[PDB]
């Protein structure tokens, strides 16, 4: 009289993170099926029959599915990978489908009340049974042919099947209503304990066999990583074992000299720590090789414009990290062209400490229609919802909307995009904060623009003597005679010139011989002077 | 719009019977 | 106990659901991609393979085809320099130098 395995335990499972979904299915689609079975008859209710599982990718779905499969006392369970039951001919597709019910109307017929669980794995149920509307072809008919089966006019009650995705909302609704597949859960990616967990479940092999050292801690390597996936968590694993084998790879046995030494493997926190920068990059996490691109020159200190900017960028950050009422902010930063606007809002992004954050430039889209910026702009931002803190900064947003002065033209479908995008808050308890570049603040204003962000700040350019020397003398060009000459000249006199263009002008007056250099210098920032 | 179906025919090669049974039955009686 | 297959691909950019988002239309209905993944891992599992891919747009490759425990090793082939250049001269003109038909001029 048992259902189940007479022996298990979920310690033996090897899944380690989801307690309380396990906790809720089994509640949902096991409680009635391990009751002594004279009580549930008087009742007379009716088993659950399905399951659907969704998620971000990658954090252990089909690992719950197949172990809740060899968990029971059920045959062997099928599996319908995905597009595999397609073909060319006509009413081929309808014979696959039917195939798989036919061991369950056999033993449902034969015996009854006492037959043998059945289990069906379904992989991406979105492939296939999408809503039924013009033709799609085949779609239309495996869907009817599929619902007309789980619940119809014959009645089935030994079933159970389990279905997979990653996007909920493109399945038929008919689909999903009480009666065929009613129980849905969500997989998450998982907090500190989940990462303990899964790598004390992923070491302790090693860890049977002393092969582990006694200088690494799992404690310190669980803080340190953050928003990591599992799968993510076994490749960090299998890169520290490949690095600690090849240490050795290039000393013992490369030499053929006595094992022992190679024998005295073993992986330390010098793999791990070593392993964690070069081989494996999360996908929803910090990325430091971007930031290495865009501050290409550092940020060196012209003057007081520049701590203004990055206070103000600090407040921004601290006040959206710890307030309630208030859980989506902006900002907005604008000024002349050629004065530095993604390489201090790049600054701002990197010294705040989330955990993810992301930049969203036009020069990765040359070619781009309108439709693919659209759908690109929306996948960033998707990703922003599914971590408990970001930061996503829109890039030199008068590129995006393809602006050209004659005419006026633009692309309308961006604008709105992204004017939707500015004002949705994440859901519940979630954070958030955007920065933007523009050097055109009047146009976006026309635009109506300047509702949807919540401030600005300005960033000027260079416009006193002073500060061009002290630029100069902080760039290390030009001695002490060119200095005094080129201060004695200048000072009396105003410039307004950006810092993006000074190191243009450097470098063109120091093409020339050493006499000329000066002369060159100052008659090229003469011609290029303005005003406001 | 890509999706294009087919249906099908087939054929068959037939053999030689009908007075063989004549002769086995003759040889045997 | 059984021995490798290695699989070798060429231009595995032609299938992917990333080049139509450029101006155009072939996404091979983007099943294709689909059937590939399920194969290297995914229910059921295998123990020996070492499919390796190569192509000339890595731009186009699609991203769901570079997680851990998928194709997850990337490499350049740059062109070669005077030294490879002088290597695989002489590597395709060492038949004729063993019959003297080569001038001892070049
Ligand atoms: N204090 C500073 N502020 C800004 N940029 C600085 C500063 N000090 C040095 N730089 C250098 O200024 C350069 C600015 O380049 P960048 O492409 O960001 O210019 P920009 O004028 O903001 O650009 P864009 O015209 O595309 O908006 C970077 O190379 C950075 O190294
Ligand atoms: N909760 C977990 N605990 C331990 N390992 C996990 C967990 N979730 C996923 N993994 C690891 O991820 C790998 C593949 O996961 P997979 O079943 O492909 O998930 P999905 O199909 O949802 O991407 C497995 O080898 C497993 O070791
Ligand atoms: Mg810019
Ligand atoms: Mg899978």
């Amino acid at each position: 009289q048992s259902i189940i395995n007479p022996d298990w335990n979920f310690e033996k499972m090897g899944i380690g993170g989801l307690d309380k979904e396990f906790s809720d299915i089994f509640r949902r689609a096991f409680a009635s099926r391990v009751f002594p079975p004279e009580i549930v008859e008087q009742m007379g209710c009716k088993h659950v029959k399905g399951i659907l599982l969704y998620g971000p990718p990658g954090c252990g779905k089909t690992l719950l599915a197949r172990q809740i499969g060899k968990m029971l006392n059920a045959r062997e369970p099928k599996v319908v990978n995905g597009p595999e039951i397609l073909n060319k001919y006509v009413g081929e597709s309808e014979a696959n489908i039917r195939k798989l019910f036919a061991d369950a109307e056999e033993e449902q017929r034969r015996l009854g009340a006492n037959s043998g669980l059945h289990i069906i794995i379904f992989d991406e149920i979105d492939a296939i049974c999408k809503q039924r509307g013009g033709s799609t072809g085949v779609h239309d008919t495996v869907v009817n042919q599929l619902l007309s089966k789980i619940d119809g006019v014959e009645q089935l009650n030994n079933i159970l099947v389990i279905g997979m995705t990653n996007r909920p909302d493109l399945i038929d609704e008919a689909l999903l209503r009480p009666g065929r597949l009613e129980v849905k859960m969500e997989i998450g990616l998982p907090d500190e304990k989940g990462r303990l967990q899964i790598l004390h479940i992923h070491t302790a092999r090693m860890r049977g066999h002393q092969l582990l050292s006694a200088d690494v801690d799992i404690k310190e390597l669980a803080v340190e990583t953050k928003n990591f996936s599992g799968a993510e968590l076994e490749g960090l694993v299998r890169a520290a074992q490949s690095t600690a084998m090849n240490r050795h790879i290039k000393a013992s046995t490369k030499v053929e000299v006595d094992m022992e030494k190679a024998e005295s493997l073993q992986v330390t926190r010098g793999d791990f720590l070593a392993s964690l920068e070069n081989d494996i990059k999360p996908a929803f996490g910090t990325n430091q090789e971007d930031y290495a691109s865009y501050i290409m020159n550092g940020i060196i200190k012209w003057g007081d414009p520049v701590t203004r900017v990055l206070d103000d960028g600090e407040l921004l950050v601290q006040q959206t990290k710890n307030s309630d009422r208030t859980p989506l902010v902006s900002v907005l930063l604008e000024g002349p062209p050629h004065s530095g606007k993604t390489a201090l809002a790049a600054k701002i992004a990197e010294e705040s400490n989330f955990p993810f954050i992301k930049i969203c430039s036009p020069d990765k889209m040359i070619g781009f229609s309108e439709t693919a910026k659209c759908q690109a702009m929306k996948k960033i931002f998707d990703d922003a919802y599914k971590s408990q803190l970001s930061c996503v900064v829109v890039d030199d947003i008068e590129r995006l909307l393809d602006y050209v002065p004659i005419g006026p033209r633009f692309s309308n479908l961006v604008l709105q995009a992204l004017l939707v995008l500015l004002k949705k808050a994440p859901p519940q308890g979630r954070k958030l904060l955007i920065i933007g570049t523009t050097s055109r603040k009047d146009v976006l204003q026309e635009m109506e623009m300047l509702n949807a962000f919540s401030t600005t700040i300005h960033v000027p350019n260079i416009a006193t003597g002073e500060q061009l020397l002290e630029a100069l003398e902080l760039l290390g060009n030009f001695k002490d005679k060119e200095r005094t000459t080129i201060a004695q000249q200048v000072k009396g006199k105003k410039v307004w010139i950006g810092i993006k263009k000074l190191l243009m002008l450097i470098e063109m007056s120091l093409q020339m011989d050493p006499e000329y250099r000066v002369r060159k210098f100052l008659a090229l920032l003469r011609e290029e002077g303005a005003s406001p | 719009s890509i999706s294009k179906q087919a249906l099908s025919e087939i054929e068959t090669r037939h053999s030689e019977i009908i007075k063989l049974e004549n002769s086995i039955r003759e040889l045997h009686d | 106990n059984s021995g490798l297959h290695i699989i070798i691909f060429d231009e595995i950019d032609a299938i992917c659901k990333q080049r139509g988002s450029m101006a155009g239309s072939t996404g091979v209905h983007d099943t294709v991609v689909n059937q590939l993944l399920s194969k290297i891992d995914g229910v059921e599992q295998l123990n020996n393979i070492l499919v390796i891919g190569m192509t000339n747009r890595p731009d186009l490759i699609d991203e769901a085809l570079l997680r851990p425990g998928r194709l997850e090793v990337k490499m350049e082939i740059g062109l070669p320099d005077e030294k490879g250049r002088l290597q695989i001269l002489h590597i395709h003109t060492a038949r004729m130098r063993g019959h003297q038909l080569l001038s001892a001029d070049v």
